RNA sequence: GUUUGACCUCAAAUCAGGUAGGAGUACCCGCUGAAAAGCGGAGGAAAAGAAACCAACCGGGAUUGCCUUAGUAACGGCGAGUGAAGCGGCAAAAGCUCAAAUUUGAAAUCUGGUACCUUCGGUGCCCGAGUUGUAAUUUGGAGAGGG
RNA sequence: GUUCUUUGUAAAGUGCCUUCGAAGAGUCGAGUUGUUUUGCAGCUCUAAGUGGGUGGUAAAUUCCAUCUAAAGCUAA
């Protein structure tokens, strides 16, 4: 069927049209009449196929339905593993309730405590958050309004088993009522200890549906930015994707490269989802193009066959990576070369590579081959002010997406050396962020 | 009695500055302050009350 | 800011570099007189936070007390001795077992700074003659005890104007 | 008379401590050193245990849990000092 | 054995000399200067370990009236 | 006189007794030849008077009053920093490329954490002789402290230099000493 | 360089401009104090005054004063007698300012002298004061940077 | 009320988002002495920073309440 079709408000109506859906894809148009009909559910799903709106709707036609006030309630709670696909969540449901009336928020830990424990005692009326912080702004936030809880939802259970949060789950499910409280969550897979969550969880009965070389390039975390650039150079006129971490950081580099006037198009949760469609039916058809996105904007949509995957951050599933590269050469009939930028802390890396037992290349760089365009870079940042603040929210997000991550084996922040990320950002000096270290 | 200092907590090098403070606007532009002074000299000369 | 190391560096007072100044300092004023002009305030910190500013109708005087309050008696004897100056506050520097040593920020209300600037116009008044000569100062306040607590009460003066309380009668046109 | 939950309002003393802050209280302790009665304080430790360092120290303060951090005070600049 | 005997912050002057006299009283009794907290009560367990007394005495005193 | 007599008494009490380590890394401070180079470096960076800051705007002044709006185009000023409350501003980012230190300075407590702030965050501090040369470099009568963050590319390979130089003279020579007690030697 | 100069300190001025004292003292505020006197300091009022408060409630909300609380609580050879306060009702109602992180792309601040002017001042110029911090902005009820 | 001028990328306010988000130490307190009926003063000692002050509370390895001291002004 069609979103437009199904009974609606009219400001998610004009919400709808402007995100440019019309169609429904089949799994969610079968979820959303049990959405739309009271009951929990969990459901298996891809990552990425729009899972998020097909709560997004229903959740709002809740608010819409009670039309309660900020300081009445919270209601509606989002539980997502990355930061990085909550920042992904909150983009794509911020002008889903900017035409909506209610109240949208943010609980990330590495996020600032005092701004997230202001917007807590205004009150939130729709919650979106990580599972290890909730702890924290449950038992230590005094006078939050935490009793109504119309709703709750989970994301991905299999991926808060795997980085092992769900202790802190069976906590916060202890610290939530029950009786007002309707579950609904979404996970790919399945296994035991998610369905024991899933007995707390789901009040009602359920129904539920169910439907090769690497490259490897070592380099040190200053120069590695400046040889993405320069590797960018020498590959121009062929349609190169690169994943990253954080999405001001896609900002960032985007503006930046557009500044150094090599064309580039972004993809990130920061941008509008039509403007986001038309980048990348802008790459898809121009199919010699720049695409800087992140891991799991990049995971949310099919990608075309293309000359280079290369991967500069830090990868958020390293797994759904090792099976994103089997599936894309067995789909990619044109040969498409996978690469991951490497510092040397992240050898590791490596040897679980060697445990995906698939063929690894090592390719090399030399040091005479540099674009030395660094100092031209600090003078820029010293420069704009613009520029300067896009470089810092680039840098801060980028240590935040570190101390968001799951494998501490692989990555140690007190293994980096942050004068030479600052450098590789551009600054001479590492901007204080607030980080755990 | 007496006995050379313990430089224990010198010896360690923070990397990054105590105060996440956002730089502001106008270390980068040039001089607002300097030029409203500026505007006041003009508004003298205007008058005449300051010859050039 | 320098100020906070210098407020955090002066609550560790029996630490060496402290009491090494504090021991130098003590004789260095012991050679002058009982009551002198300081060029400034030698815990500059400390005179921010009672009030002093760096301009002109700022007066720092030190002096020295023998072993009523010991600071407040400081306060008398530079408010004796400079009328025309009045008495903003003062501080605790240095002490001896023969003397403790004081440092009093008084304002004169005669420079035309001072007469402007609405910050700290107000001394000007009359009503801000000899502050200390009343308790009106801090320490004044303090020796009086005058907050608000149930462990404040009647106490000394007070008692007296609550035993006027005990001595006077209170009568209307038509008894009650 | 049903119910209206106010706005808790924290003193911002009460919030925490900064990264400023801790680090001028201990870039001030290694400057100030220590007083005599720490002086004191570390040797009666290192001799003595922190049985009877604790009670001399409380003798020296007014109060017991100061006495208490006083004490876990002098274990950490004895921990920064001698391993490190 | 070894006793100790403790007060809080609340004193009256007829509610203090009591303790001036039963500190007369038993002379393994000791007379510590008075606790903050009228609430917490381990750390005296610690105090009489570190005083190595074998009966600890508190008193509280309420609103300088009860005792 | 007696203000003879005490500034004669003075620096003999002192030295009888035993400084505290964290004094005495004052005076032993830089030599000769780096100091004069120091200076004339400085000489290079000094900032602008009141009396030319007020000329250059009376000249742009006039210049917008025929207006006669010549351009819109300054690169920056660059000059040292010397209020106090500013250098250490300045470090905690860190900014400061160089700081120069008074020895004397009657409440020496103002300055003493300096050398170890500056040891902690790494900025290459070094102890000047004197707040009045301070003072003028920078059109003050004394300055006790002196911050230097921007430098033209003219002269940033001889601020490099520099600072291995008074690391090589100061860091090298005067560390260990540092932590001794000095004085206490009887006059 | 045995010279010269910055400072810093301390003196001196028949230098310029100001200011303190004494009287009175009904009321006010401090200090001392017997069987009150005295001292010191002000004003038309003074003081106090914007909670490190009161409460335990369906909470209240700077200070001041009146009525009530109340001759109660409490204290006292629990003898002589001493002797409150919360709340309530009313009068009156008013709130503000510093000190903490940089303006560093420009000490932006002010006294004084002089020349004029529309003079409880203004403008200009010049000495000074001031970075050992004068301005703007911010006093938790936050606030700041940006957008 | 009339009348003359006042802007210079001048100053401010409200909502939303983002990034931050620093405060009164010879003080608090403790002991003693005097003084007062609990404060004040002297002498000695002398702190903390999710801190501190104060009060109820307990089904008890308690919970909750309520303010921010050691800076200042303010008519009636």
């Amino acid at each position: 069927e069609k979103f437009e079709e199904l009974k609606l408000s009219q400001p998610t109506l004009k919400a709808i049209e402007k995100m440019g859906f019309t169609t429904m894809t089949s799994v969610q148009a079968r979820t959303i009449p049990p959405l739309l009909a009271g009951r929990d559910v969990l459901g298996a799903a891809k990552t990425g196929s729009g899972k998020t709106l097909a709560f997004l709707i229903p959740a709002i036609e809740l608010l819409h339905s009670l039309k309660f006030k900020p300081r009445n309630g919270t209601g509606i709670i989002v539980i997502t593993p990355t930061r990085e696909l909550a920042l992904q969540i909150f983009g794509v449901a911020r002008e889903l309730m900017e035409f909506h009336s209610q109240t949208f928020g943010i609980v990330i830990g590495g996020a600032n405590r005092r701004q997230e424990a202001e917007k807590l005692m205004k009150g939130v009326n729709m919650l979106i958050a990580t599972p290890g912080r909730l702890l924290d702004h449950l038992q230590n936030t005094k006078g939050f309004v935490f009793k109504n809880l119309k709703a709750l939802i989970i994301d991905e259970a299999d991926r808060i088993l795997e980085i092992g949060f769900e202790d802190e789950m069976r906590q916060i499910i202890k610290i939530l009522p029950n009786e007002d409280r309707q579950s609904m969550l979404f996970s790919a897979t399945q296994t035991t200890k998610v369905e024991d969550l899933a007995r707390i969880s789901l009040r009602p009965g359920p129904l539920f549906i169910n439907v090769l070389e690497q490259g490897y390039v070592v380099c040190d975390s200053d120069k590695r930015f400046l040889l993405l650039f320069s590797f960018l150079k020498r590959n121009q006129k062929k349609k190169i994707i690169v994943f990253l971490s954080s999405c001001n950081s896609v900002k960032y580099y985007a503006e930046l490269l557009n500044y150094i006037d090599l064309p580039v198009l972004e993809l990130h949760g920061k941008q509008k989802q039509q403007k986001r469609t038309n980048t990348f039916f802008e790459f898809c058809n121009a199919e010699r193009g720049i695409l800087i996105c992140t891991d799991v904007a990049a995971r949310g949509l099919d990608i075309p066959a293309v000359d280079w995957i290369i991967q500069f951050d830090p990868p958020d599933d390293p797994r759904d990576y090792i099976h994103r590269v089997g599936r894309t050469a067995r789909g990619t009939k044109g040969k498409g070369k996978s690469l991951m930028f490497l510092t040397p802390n992240e050898l590791g890396f490596l040897r679980y590579l060697k445990a995906s037992k698939v063929p690894l290349n090592e390719y090399e760089f030399p040091e005479n081959k540099i674009a030395n365009v660094q100092s031209q870079l600090e003078k820029l940042i010293k420069s704009n002010y613009y520029l300067h603040q896009t470089a810092k929210d680039g840098y801060r997000s980028y240590l935040q997406a570190y101390a968001s991550h799951s494998l501490k084996t692989v990555y140690q922040i007190d293994k980096l050396d942050l004068a030479k990320v600052a450098k590789s950002y551009g600054f001479p000096v590492p901007p204080k962020v607030n980080i755990t270290i | 009695p007496y006995e050379p200092l313990i430089d224990w907590f010198t010896r360690h090098e923070e990397v990054m500055p105590l105060t996440a403070v956002p730089e502001p606007k106008r270390r980068f532009v040039p001089s607002k302050n300097e030029a409203k002074r500026v505007m006041k000299i003009v508004r003298a000369i205007r008058e005449g009350r300051i010859i050039p | 800011g320098a100020y906070k190391y210098l407020e955090e560096l002066q609550r560790k007072k029996q630490s060496d570099v402290l009491r090494f100044l504090q021991r130098v300092r003590v004789w260095e004023y012991r050679q002058k007189n009982v009551i002198h002009r300081a060029a400034r305030p030698t815990r500059p910190d400390k005179a921010r936070r009672l009030g002093y500013k760096a301009k002109q109708g700022f007066v720092i005087y030190r002096v020295r007390v023998r072993r009523r309050s010991l600071r407040a008696t400081a306060e008398e004897r530079v408010g004796r001795r400079a009328a025309n100056l009045r008495v903003l506050n003062s501080y605790w520097v240095n002490q001896d077992s023969t003397y403790k040593y004081f440092e009093v920020i008084l304002v004169d209300p005669q420079h035309k700074a001072i007469r402007r600037d609405a910050r700290y116009n107000w001394i000007c008044d009359p009503v801000h003659k000899h502050r200390e000569a009343r308790g009106l100062t801090a320490t004044g306040k303090k020796s009086r005890g005058i907050n608000k607590g149930h462990k404040f009460n009647n106490t000394k003066a007070g008692r007296r104007k609550t035993w006027k309380r005990q001595n006077t009668l209170s009568l209307w046109r038509y008894r009650k | 008379v049903t119910s209206m939950t106010p706005a808790p309002k924290i003193s911002y003393k009460k919030g925490a401590a900064s990264n400023r802050t801790k680090f001028v209280r201990s870039l001030v302790r290694e400057i100030a050193g220590l007083s005599p009665y720490e002086r004191r304080l570390i040797d009666l430790i290192r001799n003595s245990g922190e049985k009877r360092a604790r009670k001399v120290a409380k003798k020296r303060l007014g109060s017991f849990t100061r006495a208490k951090a006083k004490v876990e005070e002098m274990n950490n600049i004895i921990a920064a000092s001698r391993r490190h | 054995q070894r006793t100790l005997l403790i007060s809080s912050r609340g004193v009256n002057y007829r509610h203090r000399h009591l303790i001036q006299d039963l500190s007369g009283l038993l002379p393994h009794s000791r007379k510590e200067p008075k606790l903050d907290t009228k609430k917490d009560l381990q750390q005296l367990n610690e105090i009489a370990e570190l005083y190595n007394c074998n009966n600890v005495l508190f008193f509280e005193a309420r609103k300088h009236q009860d005792l | 006189p007696e203000y003879v007599r005490v500034q004669r008494q003075k620096k003999i009490l002192s030295i009888r007794l035993k400084v505290p380590p964290t004094i005495a890394q004052f005076q032993y401070t830089l030599d000769r030849n780096t100091a004069a180079e120091t200076f004339k470096l400085f000489n290079k960076y000094r900032p602008e008077t009141a009396a030319e800051k007020k000329e250059r705007l009376t000249k742009e002044a006039a210049a917008v009053a025929e207006g006669k709006s010549k351009q819109d185009a300054s690169p920056k000023p660059y000059a040292v920093k010397y209020g106090l409350n500013h250098v250490v501003a300045l470090i905690e980012n860190k900014k400061a490329k160089l700081v120069l230190i008074a020895n004397d300075v009657d409440p020496i407590e103002l300055v003493v954490f300096l050398p170890a702030l500056c040891k902690k965050m790494g900025v290459p501090y070094a102890i000047v002789k004197g707040k009045a040369r301070l003072g003028t470099l920078v059109n003050q009568k004394t300055s006790a402290v002196a911050a230097l963050t921007e430098v033209r590319a003219e002269d940033e390979a001889a601020l490099a230099k520099l600072v291995s130089t008074i690391d090589a003279n100061f860091a090298d020579k005067y560390d260990e000493v540092k932590k001794h007690w000095g004085g206490g030697i009887l006059g």
